[PDB]
């Protein structure tokens, strides 16, 4: 075994793990691909998302050529921190783990060429401003950019192992989304020009569909039940002043409590959203409901009820029986074709 | 409203540099992408150029290294530099933003537009 | 002072860069768990806590001694010197080996050359959990055991003991779960770097119903039977029948308010949203009862007492009947 | 001392326990208890702070001079054979750093050593939370070395081995820390027999919380819907009224006092009592919906009735629910 | 091998403990700062958080080299072997350097011996806001940049680049907040142990109005405004006036419990409790309103129309002279 | 700059940082110094405070003299892990933090007589224990321990490096408090007894009084205004039954809310505080507010009001309308005399 362990002695003796590959003579070239085991579950108030990779690079170190009885060396990962590795980051990162348990999750390959192969596992938090003017049916481009931290693109240059489309590969049954669905990734690479040059960035973009399920069973069906209960009031006699002011008050006390509770996860943004115009909407209806008894109660003569002269039956409450109805629909149909 | 206005434009001489300016109201996009497309006679909209909130430069690869996007994201404003114009630049180049659902190359995705600026190399 | 020497022989000369039989065939480690706690099964982060202790086992004959009839066990330290596997947890979301009063781990040398490394360890593991039958649901919690770097022509893992392997799961106690069994997987998984050796501990987790039953369940039912109340008020009384019935309906707000704060934003209708959107309809229906009393008497008046006798055995013969085949297809 | 430090660790070995291959080592184990810190129900954990101290004799250390015990700080503690004790129900635990490593070394010239560091055990307890709110506790803390077994490492209670400070400065709201026993056994594992030192500290809960929180408000709502009794049967929305929206709060109260516990699948003394309070709350309304059912259309006298037997059987109730959960 | 034998001799006899010009002049350290993002700007905890490309330039004639006309980008070990400012943050409360995939840090060297050290830091720094006009309030946040252990006999700190030494403001998009300025200021501080450099940058933030209106503002005008139909209302309908006056009271205090939640305790009067108080009294004197018809006619009968219609003016107009005065003193 | 580089190099030459100055020949005299940048917010429920201080402390150790150009070597802070430092730590300290950004806050300064200067940055986090008996018009002396955890008082002893009081000094703008008033602290220094030894310690207490706005605002005020709302139903008609019923029963559970989420700013300690007598004693007059009614209808002969004989007004009601706003009245003068 003491065969390899002259090789690699060979390879570190004179060997400076400061100095880029090609420093000075050709810009280092870097083959990055990524490999997404699951893609983590994103939170709406943060405007981030995790998402757990295979990041994996390669480029070609002309110092670390060998012959041997292998043509590759998969080595302990400790052999990576003595020689040169690009410097990569992430720029919408927020706050990621290179993960360590039990070891570094890291390999280091080195074939007889001089060609590295050196990939980590790691879990990124990454910002994805998110405009939510649409929501709870809005879609999102959530991005995951990456480059080099000090190496201006005269001197890395970063590139995709294979076609772009296919060197981002998502598992199949990875996905640790809750509330959206992840409908496909575009992958592509740009230039940032800063203050210190001017950098590579490697790009791709997940485009995430939020699901409406949740917020039809817990914001939008209460909503509709509170409105339809409203104009259960219009069908009871006019003489049931205290019955039909309960109906009232109750159901405009439930609206309130459905309004001030339905953006509790959202970001407080300045704009009002489509879940916010639906709730406004059955809020009107329901504040116009009782309205509309007080209008039937002004008009009430007696304060008896029909077992002398009796009250009719309001004219307000024969209408209101079909255009509150009717126009709660109307709403309904224009609400979700608009956003659908 | 919304609305994107391209300024500059018109005709240049082949080789002559070019700088075309998009101003835009109604709705400030410092979180949305702000791309250019030009439309040839007879042909789709071409992507040209696009920049997100982080400056980050996407060109397609006919005008790369000719072509340079920049925002002034307190005016609110992208511009497009154009160098090294050719008789088969001549088109209608248009100022887009959009969030880039489904890719930010693609016309698709952009949902203001500009009405469009014409641009023609003599030659 | 001879162990001394023996123990300074072993690492000199030692590459902790290469494996055992490096340029030859793999090394067989074999691995056991040893359970102490379970504990956070969280649906809302969808993922659980486990403490263990593992274990490795491997031969390197680079660390094999004579003359010492002894297992030197030595400081944790000497872990830092020799190859250790690169074992790593798929589905670990966060996780940490105990340091107090030192790392809790051990290094435990054989004459043969077997090394026995122990490590303590706290791991969050990822649980995608299926709430379609929540609360009456069961879940498969799942450890995934590979190596990173080295593929199945360097590493072969195996669980050492086969189906011993894996302890403590029976002094185990979860508040809310019940484990109902455990299994132990040994496969490769490819990926585009080559094939590694995966070792699976997976659990069977069995909800307890108790809770839910008193937190939930009775205060619905309890709220659609007082719905009924209703039926034998007389039909003069619109605002006891109104109060009533619409405190009725606000209640089973308040409950399915109070539940749905403790869970995850999912998309999908769960068995206790079953139960309480039915809850909710009987007593929205026993609301609607008393409007229909009012509007037929009142405006049709110019059988009232016939629908509250209907209604008197229809809503409690319904409602157990809805019981009976709600509990019928998930229980 | 400088060259009595510098001859103890030439030569010197700390991957090696002192005389191995001859005698187990003992250590001489010794903790003062600066707090205990919360009880946390719902992660089944208590928090503790300890001055943990180790003794045990190390020959490769002895010295011949003038001077008796070499007092050091943290520095050579990384430099000797230290023992590889860990804590068995620590969930977390950490030493202490600031400024330094809160931990000191002294050694003698006959080779004995004295260990001692500051550290926060978060320790679990797996609490079993029938009788509660009136329920005790003895929360363990054991310790034992990780990779020596007991034919390596002994562990044994010195004579003042566990000390407590004032336990007024202590972050026990809800408990009160009636006494502690010290144990020593043996537990088999899959790599050995070890040496394992368990602390029980007691803990009796302090109802007076929970009694402000719970008994009080789900009393008041009994004794509130008894009022109705003495209301006028004619009064139907009076008495409906206030007969569901008791109820209604009664469902608000059972929520909030199981906020504070882990979702056991057991009932609890505090969940009979709410449920019982259900109960009433439940009954005085159907006495109501009987009695208007029976007089629009003695039983008459059920109002009499219900203004003696609710009360009689709450109170009663109470007399068994208190005697049996504080004395049976 | 010209770069690496050059490297070599810069770090030999290098001092890491002695500052450039150790026993001379003071070193002048430019500063810049590219700004990433600002987020969770939190009244409860006082703070905000803030990601940037932290630049420092100084020049240090010990890592003069001469032959290579090149800025030499080196890995950013070497920082760990170079002397660097000990720079530091006084508001900062909890901030790390970003270590994914390696340590977030860049080392580039330039022939006349300049150095320039970047960083990419996220800190949460304590920003104290006073809440009396909340949400209506403009609050002042501020990153203190100070040198920890040289004086201003031995460092200097400037904003490299003048006003334009910070960038990325005029991208930063607060979800609740709008960016009206931001500022850049050189100044000392003298402590116990000497005077020291100091650097600010200070924002000033303007809360957005808009998420309020429709969580607090718009439902208790429409509480208050609904609050106004008992008095259409007839006088004998006690139950019907009751149960909307109590009702709307019970309504306030939601509003308030809700608003409550979200915010720290804070003992003073912010704008927003102003008004949720003005619109309660409101309310309550509709309430008070009924009780003195209902005494009037009944207690002291033994005009009752009169207080209902002079009502329906005066509440409806006192009701817009206090939203005149209010928004008038705050916006 | 040689000439420092051998003076350092001659300093370091032989000495052992493992043995405090003056070993065998007498007590190490650290003269300590705290300088608070800032009182953070105290945490009622985990009975603790956070605080940012410069810790500064000085000693003389003979070993570091030197003779040079400069008096004072002002150096890196890398240098002090080299040297003997007093191992101090805050006896009633729970997580404190040491600042590392962006190097470590520390600074140490030799002179050429060997007195050390050595100050650092960290947040401590102590308990203090609160007996909130009078919460919320309570006050607390939070206390800040400190002293060496492994030398006793025959090795190292600690002093304030000016008088006490002027040994510890808060920043005139650095109070990150909310709820409390910093009315000043109190320095001392004494000795601790343990198994181990004797050891000196410094002690300081600072002094803090709770602000009473908040509680005033979110709890009295709802609690007071709840009273005057049961004791408003005295004034309605006795043949208002389902109105003077909805008024006793919406005020206590009004009462039952507040009482509930009173608590939930502290810890749950097993007595009652100053808030807790004011809610009972409220919850009593909302409570007999509801009875005093029920008593009144006992005593209703009839179901209609007045407009055939009818109901008189009830002397419990003519009562009441003094008895319980006096009674209320004389309540709240007793008990905030008592307090305040
Ligand atoms: C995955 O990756 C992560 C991130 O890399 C890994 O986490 C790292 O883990 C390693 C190994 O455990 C740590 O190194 C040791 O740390 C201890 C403890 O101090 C560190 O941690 C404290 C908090 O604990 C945190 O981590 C521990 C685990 O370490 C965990 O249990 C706990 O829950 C918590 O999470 C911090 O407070 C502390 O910071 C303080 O001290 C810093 C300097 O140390 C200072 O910069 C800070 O500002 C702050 O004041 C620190 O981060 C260290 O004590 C230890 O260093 C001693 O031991 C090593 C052992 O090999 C030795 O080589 C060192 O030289 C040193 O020993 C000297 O000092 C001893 C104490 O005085 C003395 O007894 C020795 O004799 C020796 O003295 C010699 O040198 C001195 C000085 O030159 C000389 O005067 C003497 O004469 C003599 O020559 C190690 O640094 C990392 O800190 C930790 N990093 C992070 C970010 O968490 C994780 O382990 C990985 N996981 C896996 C599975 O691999
Ligand atoms: C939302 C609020 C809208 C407020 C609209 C307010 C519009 C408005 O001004 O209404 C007044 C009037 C009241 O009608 P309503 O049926 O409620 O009241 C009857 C009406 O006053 C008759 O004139 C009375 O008869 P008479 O002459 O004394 O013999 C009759 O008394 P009696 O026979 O029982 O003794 C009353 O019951 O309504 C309309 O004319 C239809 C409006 C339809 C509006 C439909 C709007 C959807
Ligand atoms: C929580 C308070 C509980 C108080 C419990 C107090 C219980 C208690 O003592 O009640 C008796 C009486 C009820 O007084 P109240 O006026 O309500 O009842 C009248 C009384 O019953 C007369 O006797 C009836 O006339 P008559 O004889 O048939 O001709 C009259 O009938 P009518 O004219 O309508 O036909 C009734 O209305 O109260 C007091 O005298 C003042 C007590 C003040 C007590 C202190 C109050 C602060
Ligand atoms: C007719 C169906 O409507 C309802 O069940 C309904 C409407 N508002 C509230 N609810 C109930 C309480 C509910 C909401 C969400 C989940 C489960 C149950
Ligand atoms: C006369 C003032 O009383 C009130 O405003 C009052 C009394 N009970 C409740 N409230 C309201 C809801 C309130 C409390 C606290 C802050 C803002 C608003
Ligand atoms: C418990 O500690 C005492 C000293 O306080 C000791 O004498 C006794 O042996 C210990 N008990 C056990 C079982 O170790
Ligand atoms: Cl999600
Ligand atoms: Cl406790
Ligand atoms: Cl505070």
């Amino acid at each position: 075994t003491t065969v390899f362990t002259r090789i690699l002695d060979r390879l570190l003796d004179g060997y400076d793990n400061r100095l880029r590959p090609g420093l000075g003579e050709r810009v280092t070239e870097v083959k990055t691909d990524i490999f997404v085991t699951s893609f983590g579950p994103v939170s709406d108030h943060d405007m981030e998302y995790t998402i757990d990779v295979f990041f994996r690079q390669s480029w070609k170190d002309e110092r670390l050529k060998f012959k041997g009885p292998m043509t590759v060396l998969r080595l302990n990962n400790l052999m990576a921190s003595k020689i040169w590795t690009p410097d990569t980051f992430f720029h919408n990162g927020k706050k990621s783990v290179a993960h360590n348990m039990t070891m570094p999750n890291k390999l280091l390959r080195i074939t007889e060429d001089g060609t590295l192969l050196y990939t980590m596992r790691l879990t990124v938090r990454a910002e994805c401003p998110m405009h939510l003017e649409d929501f709870p049916m809005d879609a999102h481009a959530c991005p995951l950019k990456f480059g080099s931290y000090a190496y201006t693109r005269a001197e890395v240059v970063y590139e995709w192992t294979r076609e772009p489309a296919r060197s981002v590969v998502v598992a199949e049954d990875g996905s640790r989304l809750n509330q959206y669905d992840l409908l496909g990734q575009t992958v592509d690479s740009g230039i940032v020009q800063s203050s210190t040059g001017e950098y590579v960035v490697m790009t791709t973009h997940f485009h995430l569909k939020r699901k409406i399920g949740y917020f039809v069973i817990q914001t939008y069906l209460p909503c509709i039940m509170t409105v339809i209960l409203s104009q259960v009031s219009f069908w009871l006699n006019r003489e049931s002043v205290p019955a039909r002011t309960v109906f009232g008050v109750t159901t405009v006390l439930t609206m309130t409590t459905l309004s001030i509770s339905a953006r509790n996860s959202l970001p407080k943004v300045a704009y009002a959203t489509a879940m916010d115009w639906f709730i406004a909407v059955c809020y009107a209806f329901v504040f116009s409901a009782l309205i509309e008894f007080a209008t039937v109660n002004y008009f009430t003569k007696r304060g008896y009820a029909w077992d002398k002269t009796f009250n009719s039956v309001s004219k307000i409450d024969r209408l209101s029986r079909i255009a509150f109805p009717l126009l709660f629909g109307i709403f309904n149909l224009v609400y979700w074709a608009t956003y659908l | 409203q919304v609305q994107l206005q391209e300024s500059g434009g018109g005709l240049v001489q082949k080789y002559g540099s070019l700088r075309v300016s998009c101003a835009a109201s109604g709705r400030t996009f410092t979180t949305y992408i702000m791309a250019w497309f030009r439309q040839a006679p007879g042909k789709e909209r071409e992507f040209l150029a696009a920049m997100d909130q982080g400056r980050i430069q996407y060109y397609g690869d006919s005008v790369r290294g000719r072509f340079t996007i920049s925002r002034d994201y307190a005016k609110n404003s992208v511009d497009l530099q154009l160098d090294g114009l050719r008789p088969e630049d001549t088109a209608v180049y248009y100022c887009a933003a959009g969030a880039g659902f489904w890719g930010l190359r693609t016309a698709s995705s952009y949902h203001y537009w500009g009405q469009g600026t014409q641009v023609t190399v003599s030659s | 002072s001879f162990v001394k020497e023996t123990v300074d022989k072993l690492l000199k000369g030692y590459d902790i860069r290469l494996r055992p039989d490096f340029g030859g065939p793999p090394v067989c480690v074999g691995m056991n768990i040893d359970i102490a706690s379970i504990d956070m099964v969280s649906e809302v982060n969808m993922d659980y806590t486990l403490t263990m202790y593992f274990q490795q086992y491997w031969r390197d004959k680079r660390l094999a001694y004579s003359g010492i009839p002894l297992n030197l066990t030595l400081d944790n330290r000497v872990a830092d010197q020799l190859w250790v596997p690169d074992t790593y947890f798929l589905n670990d979301k966060k996780s940490f080996v105990h340091g107090v009063t030192v790392k809790n781990r051990m290094i435990r040398l054989h004459p043969d050359g077997t090394v026995l490394y122990g490590l303590r360890i706290t791991t969050t593991a990822a649980c995608m959990m299926d709430l379609r039958r929540y609360p009456l649901d069961e879940q498969n919690c799942t450890l995934e055991i590979e190596s990173y770097g080295y593929t199945t022509d360097d590493i072969e893992f195996y669980w050492r003991g086969g189906d011993k392997a894996v302890t403590g799961v029976e002094r185990i106690e979860l508040p809310q779960f019940s484990i109902v069994e455990h299994r132990l997987v040994s496969r490769n998984v490819v990926f585009a770097t080559g094939a590694y050796p995966r070792l699976s501990l997976s659990f069977r987790l069995k909800r307890n119903i108790g809770y839910f039953i008193l937190q939930t369940y009775m205060p619905s039912i309890l709220i659609t039977i007082l719905s009924w109340v209703s039926f034998w008020i007389n039909y003069d009384a619109s605002a006891a029948r109104v109060a009533l019935g619409i405190t009725t309906v606000l209640t089973m707000t308040t409950i399915n308010t109070h539940l749905r704060e403790t869970l995850p934003k999912i998309p999908y209708v769960k068995a206790i949203d079953m139960y309480l959107m039915g809850c909710f309809v009987f007593v929205f229906l026993a609301l609607l009862e008393y409007a229909f009393v009012n509007y037929i008497f009142f405006g049709r008046g110019p059988d009232v007492n016939a629908i509250d006798r209907w209604s008197r055995i229809v809503f409690p013969f319904t409602f157990s009947l809805f019981n009976l085949v709600y509990w019928l297809y998930y229980v | 001392v400088t060259v009595i430090l510098n001859n103890l660790l030439e030569g010197y070995d700390n991957k090696l326990r002192p005389d191995i291959g001859v005698k187990p080592t003992l250590i001489h184990t010794d903790m003062y208890v600066n707090s205990i810190g919360p009880v946390n129900a719902i992660n089944m954990e208590y928090t503790i702070d300890i001055f943990f101290a180790q003794t045990w004799y190390d020959r490769r250390l002895k010295f011949n001079s003038t001077i008796k015990v070499l007092r050091l700080n943290s520095n050579m503690v990384g430099k000797i054979w230290i023992p590889d004790t860990f804590f068995r129900n620590s969930k977390k635990a950490d030493a202490h750093w600031i400024t330094t490593p809160n931990r000191m070394l002294r050694i003698w010239n006959d080779g004995r050593v004295l260990y001692t560091l500051r550290l926060t055990i978060d320790a679990e307890c797996q609490l079993q939370l029938h009788n509660f709110p009136m329920d005790e506790h003895s929360c363990p803390l054991e310790f034992s070395s990780y990779g020596y077994p007991r034919e390596e490492i002994v562990y044994q209670w010195k004579r003042s081995s566990v000390e407590v400070g004032d336990t007024r400065s202590w972050r026990l709201y809800q408990f009160s820390f009636v006494g502690l026993r010290n144990t020593t056994e043996v537990v088999k594992t899959t790599s050995g027999d070890y040496v394992v030192m368990s602390v029980y500290f007691d803990l009796s809960r302090r109802m007076g919380y929970f009694t402000i929180q719970t008994y009080i408000p789900c009393t008041l709502i009994v004794v509130l819907s008894w009022v109705s009794f003495w209301i006028n049967k004619d009064a139907v929305p009076a008495r409906t009224s206030l007969g569901i929206t008791t109820v209604l709060t009664m469902t608000t109260l059972s929520t909030i006092a199981r906020k504070s516990l882990p979702k056991v699948s057991y009932v609890t003394a505090m969940d009979l009592f709410v449920s019982v309070c259900f109960i009433f709350v439940f009954s005085a309304l159907v006495e109501y919906g009987t009695l208007h059912y029976f007089v629009s259309n003695r039983i008459a006298k059920m109002d009499s009735y219900a203004r003696i037997f609710f009360p009689t059987a709450f109170c009663l109730f109470n007399l068994v629910y208190w005697v049996s959960y504080l004395y049976l």
